RNA sequence: GGAACUUUACCAGAUCCGGACAGGAUGAGGAUUGACAGAUUGAGUGUUCUUUCUCGAUUCCCUGAAUGGUGGUGCAUGGCCGCUUUUGGUCGGUGGAGUGAUUUGUUUGGUUGAUUCCGUCAACGGACGAGAUCCAAGCUGCCCAGUAGAAUUCAGAAUUGCCCAUAGGAUAGGCAUUCGUCGAAUUCUUCUCUGCGGGAUUCCUUGUAAUGCACAAGGUGAAAUUUUGGGCAACAGCAGGUCUGUGAUGCUCCUCAAUGUUCUGGGCGACACGCGCACUACAAUGUCAGUGAGAACAAGAAAAACGAGUCGAACCUACUUGAUCAAAAGAGUGGGGAAACCCCGGAAUCACAUAGACUCACUUGGGACCGAGGAUUGCAAUUAUUGGUCGCGCAACGAGGAAUGUCUCGUAGGCGCAGCUCAUCAAACUGUGCCGAUUACGUCCC
């Protein structure tokens, strides 16, 4: 029967939320709707456009 | 959902992967796939794409390349020779 | 005068100038009476995690910086005189805005 | 509704990160380089760098047709608002994206480690680099994993001005014993008109004029 | 890593295949998909058993396989990070030395934070690190403003003097002053914003040193010695951490009652106890109740969805209301894509001649513990999500044993505020401002 993903139907918790890049639910960065990953983040902060100048 | 396929979303399917030559699909196992033979009314599960694609690539009918999320899927010189038996097109 | 505002918005401090100074170098020639370019506040944007992808070691972390350059420029020309002042193949990275004041 | 300007930077951003990682994997034997997205009104331009033209563009230009339309059906582009290109690097040889893509395809063609990295910095370095530097890290010999590293000439690392002369690009090499990295640094040498390399010159070098 | 579900990796169950593709036997005279009512069940879960219709080659049954895993091994690896190391260190070439490992360069002397420099010198020429470059802050030029502000001049309005608080001190003084007054004008860049640019160099001065490299004191100045504060940092290495970040990975385990993946319910949070780290205090340099003056960094709404290629609503917010009567709410109505609205950003420490209560007590200190209403977040509040109201306060705690951590100026400490986690929740962390010291400017004792 399709109760198949009936929690993951409902989008309101930690679940719903996804790394763009990198596919993990673990610590992303939502900070200007960015919704990258920690991790994933660091990789592809030169193509987003930061830099760390301090 | 269920990677069982319906006959009337397989040929379809098809119909745009022979017109447009790709198919790029999100890996978001609970949404759709939007597709256009000029009307864009495919409303395609993105399970069902998967499992299109999986069967074709077992086959080495096409080349599978990932990026972020997303599929991108090319008919080869087999592939395409192989897709028109099945939509009865002429070469 | 209908007194269009431009607005140049750019991540490059050098491609932001490069496009007001040739923007406003060619609405000096059909003698406009603009008023200048004004430099709005640059607004950067900080992203501050951790160096690490494991979680030990010294705590360390990296702030990350986007700064947002910021130019406006308003001009009496009718709408199809300022299609003449913006029509010229800017440098990638710029966007320019045409709006219209009051 | 607009969204501000700091959400849009943020989306342009994206985007450019994205369409990187894309064409990063697609275009990893055709040499690829890098690329510049120009966007206006009725088209949005994407510029493709590569060393090999006539495999990022088809038979007939098969080959960018598909990689057009992959990046057209994914950013829900209409027909008519993106047009691709593809340039070649005028040096080959000042570009570390290509030449670790390369390192990578030798020693996945079961050559010697080294003999494969020299063979990167006699290549480089006749290419009028002023520097270069070859990191090869992993199962090189055996069952335990090394890192070696080969060097000619200068190369600038501690400074913040080494991401305006140095150019750096890390592959992974899938063994069948494990999983070796290659990187490549390359110190850009000279081009004043920003073709390969920085115009001003390095932030010590005082250079005192001659008088007439 | 602030987990209610999810997250999730754990436990008790229950589904689903997301076992592709091959090869072999059933197969359209049907391979099979799905489900109403009952029984089954935790389940108005077709999971299954009864029942019969739908689906129409997608499937299913065997065999071989393959793809999935927050399964294992970080002592098989890549990558990144940390740490050796806040240190001044490493490397060739060619010459010299030695049978050789190896030396020399790379140094005994002064000097600097610095193998930083000067001098010497069997070495001479180079490369990296250091310095430089880069960011931020302080003073400043040009440019600049119906997204920043200012003056003026006419009009409009307000006070206008004889006034000495109940007991009433200290303290500037041609044309008096004040401004949703949601006024008109007409001149400006003093402050504001900011792209590139000036300015600082031991520059000048007179003891240390004695050629030199430099040093101390003072000048100059906005700034005086790496100007301040950070970023970046070589070469080697650790069998440091990460296979719980990835469609990073090799090997190996599990692989249809699966260690896959989803539901449902628990758990991660359970408390004789031992420790790190905060927070709150032990009060009168205070608690309370008033009243005043008054910051900076910042955030802010949505999709190929559902609605009217364009527009709405999701986000933050002022203002009214609720209000012929508690908060917390709940509602209208505006505005804002964010220098344009919040906003003249009314932070909290502080302040006050407030003629305010307490008066040295476990007390009007402290607010742990828990009782009873109530209202919001959520699909769900029980093992209180959170706020607010009245109780409890008879819970230690009166300044802390042996020990121990951080710090040299807008600093320590105190104080709050943003952002980040976030539907709801900060005793956290990343930032920012406010108030603002004691001591040293030393040494090798540990
Ligand atoms: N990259 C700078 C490094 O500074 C090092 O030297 C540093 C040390 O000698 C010394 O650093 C000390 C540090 O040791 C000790 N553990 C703590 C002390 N606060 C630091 O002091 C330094 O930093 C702080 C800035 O917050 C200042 O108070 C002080 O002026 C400064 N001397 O001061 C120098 C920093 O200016 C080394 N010379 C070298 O590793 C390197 O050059
Ligand atoms: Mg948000
Ligand atoms: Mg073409
Ligand atoms: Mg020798
Ligand atoms: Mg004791």
């Amino acid at each position: 029967l399709d109760q198949w993903r009936s929690r993951q139907k409902i989008g309101m918790g930690k679940g719903a939320r996804c790394c763009v890049i990198c596919s993990n639910q673990k610590a992303l960065i939502r900070k200007y709707e960015l919704n990258v990953c920690r991790q994933c983040f660091r990789e592809n902060a030169e193509h987003i456009g930061f830099t760390k100048l301090r | 959902m269920s990677t069982y396929v319906p006959k009337p979303s397989r040929d379809n399917v098809y119909r745009f992967f022979f017109t447009e030559g790709v198919i790029a699909c999100k890996k978001d196992r609970m949404g759709t796939w939007t597709g256009t033979l000029g009307g864009n009314t495919f409303t395609v599960p993105c399970i069902q794409v998967m499992q299109l694609m999986r069967s074709l690539k077992s086959r080495n009918l096409i080349k599978e390349q990932y990026a972020w999320r997303h599929y991108y899927w090319t008919l080869n010189d087999e592939g395409i020779a192989y897709m028109r038996s099945y939509l009865h097109l002429a070469p | 005068g209908q007194t269009v505002r431009l607005t140049i918005t750019s991540r490059n401090a050098k491609a932001v100038e490069s496009v007001t100074s040739q923007l406003l170098m060619r609405a000096r020639d059909e003698k406009v009476t603009i008023h200048g370019p004004v430099r709005l506040p640059t607004r950067t944007l900080k992203i501050t995690t951790r160096k690490t992808p494991c979680g030990n070691g010294t705590n360390t972390w990296d702030t990350f910086e986007l700064k947002i350059y910021k130019r406006i420029i308003d001009l009496h020309a009718p709408t199809e005189q300022v299609k003449k002042i913006t029509s010229f193949t800017m440098e990638s990275g710029v966007d320019v805005s045409i709006t219209i004041l009051d | 509704g607009p969204l501000s300007k700091k959400r849009m930077i943020i989306r342009d951003g994206v985007f450019y990160a994205e369409l990187f990682e894309f064409l990063k994997r697609e275009l990893a034997e055709e040499g690829f380089s890098g690329v510049s997205y120009h966007v206006t009104t009725l088209r949005t331009e994407i510029v493709i760098k590569a060393t090999k033209t006539r495999e990022v563009l088809g038979v007939n230009g098969r080959r960018i047709r598909e990689l057009t339309a992959c990046i057209q059906q994914r950013f829900n582009y209409k027909e008519g608002k993106l047009q691709l290109y593809v340039e070649r690097v005028e040096v080959r040889g000042l570009s570390a994206m290509a030449q670790v893509e390369s390192l990578r395809f030798k020693l996945l063609s079961n050559l010697q480690v080294r003999r494969a990295a020299m063979g990167i910095i006699r290549y480089v370095m006749e290419s009028g680099a002023k520097g270069c530097e070859v990191t090869v890290g992993g199962k090189i010999k055996g069952q335990r994993a090394k890192s070696m590293t080969f060097r000619d000439g200068y190369m600038i690392k501690s400074g913040t001005a080494h991401k305006s002369f140095v150019d750096s690009a890390c592959r992974h090499c899938y063994m069948r014993a494990g999983c070796i990295g290659v990187k490549v640094k390359i110190m850009l040498p000279g081009d004043s008109t920003g073709r390969n390399g920085p115009s001003e010159p390095l932030p010590d070098v005082i250079t005192v004029i001659e008088p007439k």
